[PDB]
């Protein structure tokens, strides 16, 4: 599996799970892009791009390579929504405050042509524009959350409106559906679900859909929604900006119990203490803020300018030396306390400048020990290398590649341990 | 050295009398 | 290992002694000479005939599929059951595995640094395969497929 | 045509004007180069008939 | 409909006739021109003599700059009075 | 319909194309038929060129993309004869017809508007 | 002091230098080009940003 | 009456007459293609009108590497009706040779028609995008020059010059902002297309905005190093 | 070139000097052209041949 990904600049970002670097950047052709949404078999990813238009991508023959297939026909509307029906529709929602549907087909002579479009009702004192298009499968439905705060059902034959709601006071963001689509529901910027349901004989026979139920949990507003259903487990995940996440059970979703999973997570962390000299010393982007103890009393602030990553794993050894490293590039530093005050300085070794480091540890104040993302250890003494023990790849290693890397390593004085994620352990003497 | 200096200070005055203007640039 | 290359001087097989390593290690040590070109010199040429319609519909049904010249060639390409073969694209590597032979052939795969190559060092393969400046011919074919392509 | 031209071809026009001259050798390599566009066999009769008009 | 089509047919004249003029004119192009390094010591270090290997104003001068071993007007008659006088005639027509 | 008609308008830009070439016939600034089309080309004073999709045959209209191509000015293909003769104005079938250049109308915006959306759908 | 400080490392930091009618400009790192996608468009980010937080929703 | 003069490169003659003008010396004489005027001085010297073929407005525009030399074979991308690739075989002479290539019909005839006119021309009226359909024709050109519209301009030359340049080979863009974007400022679409090119492996050198004679025209001349 | 040329220049096109004549001295211009010799110009008589 692949992970395509995208952030404000004109490139579609293809990653690699395996080391967590990017794999490609491939350079989409036409403007900045707005969205995406791959088709389904996982062949072609359209991309809805501010210039008014959209590309169709495709990938084929193994990761890595995206090879640049069609430019649908464009319009003056930036393109806020994408979706596909099959392989056969490509559904947007674009700022006009309108809905249209281009085709794509293979092999037809209406291929890349925009042959409907429908048109949300406007606000007054605003420019109306349409936030999220979702297409309903079942009931052969596109519905559409708009920046009136008004969600409405429309079907694809005869490209028209059966249902409309005014569902929630401002600009609807997300949407999402069932595997059957019997419930639909929508996620506001007023903190607020909603649910609209078709569950009964009569209204799946009529096509009818009611405004079911509404929740609201969030402290600012929503921002995203993906629901999962299956013979194990039923839930919808819904974060938003308050830098959390809350699920809920889909079937139940009026009488379930919700949880929040929180802001902050300490799998990665950002904070160590040396007990000599009592120091605390915390890392964030550019930021080595150390503090010292006995009241507490700020010392060092470490900006590095040449890079510009998440300094991934920073460590001090008792004494006065520090690394701080990134998947990219490293550096060492070097401390002298005058009081009060330090003064920091880089020291130099084009190995560590060279490698990327997963982790690192200190085995003493002169050789570290270092995990290189691509399973490889290195110990240097301030190109000493230790092999390690294979491990063989079943379908999961296929799926999920990185697995097999090595999730953990932790020191004692001499010896070490390393933890893979397949769940398996290994003692090293260096 | 100088000489061949010289000698491109010589075409190069040539080709600038050939390809010179004044006031004539701006009009 | 075979490699096949088709040109307006015809259809050419050469000989590889073994592939990938190769491919790194040509283009690595800038094989682009006739040193290289006299490590793997050639393995079977075949021209044509002199019959301009017969090299029309020839590379017409090869840009299209395989031709019966190729038959004529894939009859003794093999020595084995199954030979490496490197084709210059695709869908003609799907029509040579689809086809009466049945032997192994990859793709085009990374090796356009051995197409390149070959491309560059066939005028030191003039004095081996083609006593002749074949850019004349390659001019009529040129002019004859656009006045095929064309209606005309 | 300039293809239908073969050696006997090139002696018959050694009978005709010069083979010593080289121009027969020369034109029979021009015939077998050239790039010139070829033309409808009704055109051709007209041209041989506007020749012989002419030669008379 | 006599006289706009006598209008019609002067405008067309003229049309043709300034589309030859400006066919045969000559203008010069006033564009931007990058040049991409590899290291800001030599971007620092960059001088457009030292790069074409020109002199000052074959350096200003952009459809021709010639390099110092390329260079190593009395043909025209009066240059300083003569030629410059037609080329203003031909553009001022 | 005709695929030699290739830019082939759709609703919405039909819808304004037809809009501004009725507000440019009761302006008077319209030129209808194909040969009135071919003389606004030669002349050079067309803001832009409308042409119908379904004329049989489609060649006695195929001649206009090549010049304004030359002269760069937008064509489209509206995809009725039937309807643009009628948002022209007159009562016959009308194939091609062509908005002329005046700077002075008070249709100009909309002119611009159209003839940006075509220069963006031929582009 | 502050602020010409900050003016000369703005000075070391940026990468084109006008010589007369020309310009220089020199070419990122592949490794930076390689192992980061690029940054995002302020003012694309900043449209929507704006929209969300209109004046027209009473937020907060 | 008329004076020549020789060019920053070679084959690219400047007329200092009556009128100043830029010429290329005749390999076919007294045959005109597209009716542009002409010059004896006695040789027969051609008129490169910068306004109609974007290679000239270029040299007008001052462009120190530019790849085409006489005896040089060079790869002619979007070679329409024939003009500016008339002149590129006019400036390469007889031992260079120039693959022309095009996709439509109308163009494509008169390009056949004049490579019946001239030798050094070799015309292609394929796909520009499918490079097989002459890698079955064409060898290991010198330099690449290309003119197309297709907003896969970066993906087209990629893909000819991994197939065709010779190593340290010379690549030429013309690139139309308004028909790739038409959004954004020119120059900010530009840098995003050297950026392409230097992710393709193409090391670029210089570009240079076409002012005067195009809207937001640029050509783009960069290197082709160590690739295949 | 003649398919791009329209139709009143293809009526016109033989009698091209009295035609610019008449432009240039304000009278009327040419009608028949070089359809004269067609067979329906031909077969018409007077104010038919023009029309």
């Amino acid at each position: 599996l692949r992970l395509f990904s995208i952030g404000g600049s004109t490139v579609v970002t293809e990653w690699d799970l395996a080391t967590g670097l990017p794999l490609r950047n491939y350079d989409c052709n036409s403007g900045v892009i707005w969205s995406i949404s791959i088709n389904d078999s996982q062949d072609k990813l359209s991309v809805g791009c501010d210039n008014g238009t959209v590309v169709l991508i495709d990938i084929s023959g193994g990761p890595g390579v995206l090879e640049h297939d069609t430019i649908l026909m464009r319009q003056e509307a930036r393109v806020l929504t994408l979706a596909w029906k099959k392989d056969d529709f490509v559904i947007g929602g674009c700022s006009d405050g309108r809905i249209r549907i281009w085709s794509a087909q293979k092999n037809d002579e209406n291929m890349g042509r925009l042959l409907h479009t429908m048109k949300v009702d406007k606000a007054k004192k605003e420019s109306t524009l349409v936030w999220s298009v979702i297409y309903l499968p079942r009931t052969d439905q596109i519905a559409s959350g708009d920046s009136t705060g008004s969600i409405k059902f429309w079907d694809f034959q005869f490209a028209t409106l059966n249902q409309s709601f005014k569902a929630h006071d401002a600009d609807v963001l997300c949407l999402t559906t069932d595997t059957d689509n019997n419930y639909v529901f929508s996620a506001g910027v007023d903190r607020k679900i909603f649910q609209f349901s078709q569950n009964t004989n009569k209204s799946q026979k009529n096509n009818r859909w009611v405004n079911s139920s509404n929740r609201l949990l969030h402290g600012n507003d929503i921002r995203a929604i993906c629901a999962y259903q299956s013979k194990g487990a039923d839930f919808l995940v819904s974060g938003g900006v308050e830098k959390t996440l809350v699920i809920n059970s889909l079937t139940s979703f009026s009488n379930g119990n919700y949880r929040k999973m929180p802001t902050v997570e300490p799998y990665s962390k950002n904070v160590l203490v040396n007990k000599e000299q009592r120091l605390v010393v915390s890392w964030s982007e550019s930021t080595v803020k150390i503090w010292t103890m006995g009241n507490y009393k700020l010392v060092c602030k470490l900006t590095l300018k040449d890079d510009q990553n998440i300094s991934t794993c920073s460590l001090s050894p008792d004494g006065q030396v520090l690394v701080v490293g990134r998947p990219s590039t490293t550096k060492v530093f070097h401390l002298q306390p005058v009081g009060n005050k330090l003064k920091v300085t880089k020291l130099d070794n084009d190995l560590l400048l060279r490698t990327s480091t997963k982790l690192v540890k200190f085995i003493d104040n002169s050789k570290i020990v270092i995990c290189s993302c691509e399973d490889d250890v290195f110990i240097v003494d301030l190109p000493q290398e230790v092999e390690l023990l294979e491990v063989t790849s079943t379908k999961s290693s296929i799926k999920v590649p990185y697995i097999n890397r090595i999730n953990h390593l932790e020191v004692d004085q001499n010896i070490a341990v390393i933890s893979r994620g397949c769940g398996v352990v290994d003692i090293l003497d260096l | 050295r100088k000489y061949l200096n010289k000698l491109i200070k010589r075409n190069s005055q040539n080709l600038r009398s050939w390809d010179l203007e004044e006031e004539v640039r701006d009009e | 290992a075979y490699v096949l290359t088709e040109t307006s001087a015809g259809y050419a097989l050469l000989k590889a002694s073994d592939k990938i390593y190769k491919s790194s290690s040509l283009i690595q040590d800038l094989d682009s000479s006739d040193k290289v070109l006299k490590e793997f010199k050639i393995a079977a040429f075949s021209k044509f005939n002199s019959a301009a319609n017969a090299l029309e519909e020839a590379n017409s049904i090869i840009e299209g599929k395989v031709s019966s010249q190729l038959e004529k060639l894939l009859e003794e390409i093999k020595k084995d059951k199954k030979s490496t073969l490197i084709v210059s694209e695709t869908k003609l590597a799907n029509a040579i595995n689809k086809l009466g032979l049945n032997f192994n052939v990859v793709s085009d795969a990374v090796t356009l640094d051995i197409y390149r190559a070959i491309k560059e060092y066939l005028p030191e393969l003039l004095p081996g395969m083609s006593d002749n400046d074949l850019s004349k011919m390659s001019l009529g074919l040129a002019h004859s497929i656009g006045r095929h392509k064309l209606k005309f | 045509d300039k293809a239908s031209l073969n050696d006997d071809s090139l002696h018959d026009l050694a009978a005709l004007l010069n083979e010593d001259s080289g121009i027969a050798q020369r034109v029979i390599d021009n015939a077998r180069i050239s790039m010139g566009q070829d033309i409808s066999e009704t055109d051709m009769e007209n041209v041989c008939v506007f020749a012989q008009r002419v030669a008379s | 409909t006599q006289d706009s089509n006598y209008v019609r047919t002067l405008r067309q004249i003229e049309l043709k006739k300034l589309e030859k003029g400006a066919k045969q004119l000559m203008f010069k192009s006033s564009g931007n021109h990058t040049i991409f390094v590899d290291s800001r010591e030599k971007m620092n270090e960059f001088t457009p003599e030292k790069f074409f290997n020109t002199t000052s104003e074959m350096v200003n001068r952009s459809e021709n700059r010639l390099t110092k071993d390329q260079l190593a007007n009395a043909s025209s008659i009066m240059p300083k009075e003569s030629l410059d006088k037609k080329k203003l005639k031909k553009f001022k027509q | 319909p005709n695929p030699k008609a290739f830019p082939l308008a759709d609703a919405a830009l039909t819808q304004q194309i037809l809009d501004v070439v009725q507000q440019a016939a009761n302006l008077r600034q319209l030129k209808k038929g194909a040969n009135e089309a071919t003389k606004t080309l030669n002349r050079g004073i067309s803001e832009f060129i409308i042409m119908a999709a379904d004329c049989e045959p489609i060649e006695i209209l195929l001649h206009l993309p090549l010049l304004c191509e030359d002269k760069n000015v937008p064509y489209v293909f509206v995809p009725s004869r039937v309807a643009l003769g009628r948002a022209c104005g007159v009562s016959r079938p009308v194939i091609a017809a062509s908005i002329t250049t005046n700077d002075a109308s008070a249709i100009k915006t909309q002119i611009y508007a159209v003839k940006d959306k075509i220069e963006t759908l031929l582009i | 002091i502050k602020t010409k400080k900050r003016k000369t490392l703005k000075n070391l930091r940026k990468d084109s230098v006008k010589r007369g009618k020309f310009r220089v400009q020199l070419l990122s790192t592949t490794q930076d080009s390689k192992t980061l996608p690029p940054k995002k468009e302020s003012s694309i980010i900043r449209s929507k940003d704006r929209w969300l937080n209109r004046k027209a929703l009473n937020k907060g | 009456k008329v004076v020549i003069e020789p060019h920053r490169h070679a084959g690219v003659y400047i007329a200092r007459g009556k009128e100043d003008l830029l010429v290329t010396k005749n390999m076919a004489p007294g045959e005109s293609v597209y009716g542009e005027k002409r010059i004896s001085v006695k040789v027969e010297y051609r008129v490169w009108n910068p306004f109609r073929s974007k290679l000239a407005a270029g040299i007008m525009g001052g462009l120190d590497e530019l790849f085409i030399a006489p005896g040089k074979k060079v790869l002619y991308l979007g070679a329409a009706s024939g003009t500016s690739v008339s002149h590129v075989s006019d400036v390469v002479g007889p031992e260079g040779v120039v693959y022309a290539v095009e996709f439509s019909h109308r163009p494509g005839r008169e390009l056949i028609s004049m490579a019946k006119k001239r030798p050094n021309i070799i015309p292609i009226i394929e796909d520009a995008r499918h490079p097989q359909k002459y890698r079955m024709l064409i060898g290991m050109v010198d330099c690449v020059f290309a003119d197309v519209a297709q907003p896969d301009q970066a993906r087209i030359i990629a893909l000819n010059s991994h197939m065709f340049l010779k190593d340290q080979g010379g690549v030429v863009i013309s690139i139309k902002a308004n028909c790739i974007d038409s959004t954004v400022d020119a120059e900010t679409v530009f840098a995003r297309e050297v950026q392409k090119l230097r992710e393709e492996r193409i090391k670029p050198l210089e570009q240079l905005t076409l002012e005067p004679y195009e809207r937001d025209h640029c050509i783009v001349v960069g290197r082709y190093m160590r690739s295949g | 070139s003649l398919a791009k040329s329209p139709a009143s220049t293809i009526q016109i096109l033989g009698a091209e000097k009295a035609l610019f004549r008449a432009l240039k001295t304000k009278h009327d211009t040419p009608k028949y052209g070089l359809l004269y010799h067609a067979s329906l110009v031909g077969q018409a008589t007077g104010k038919n041949k023009g029309k």
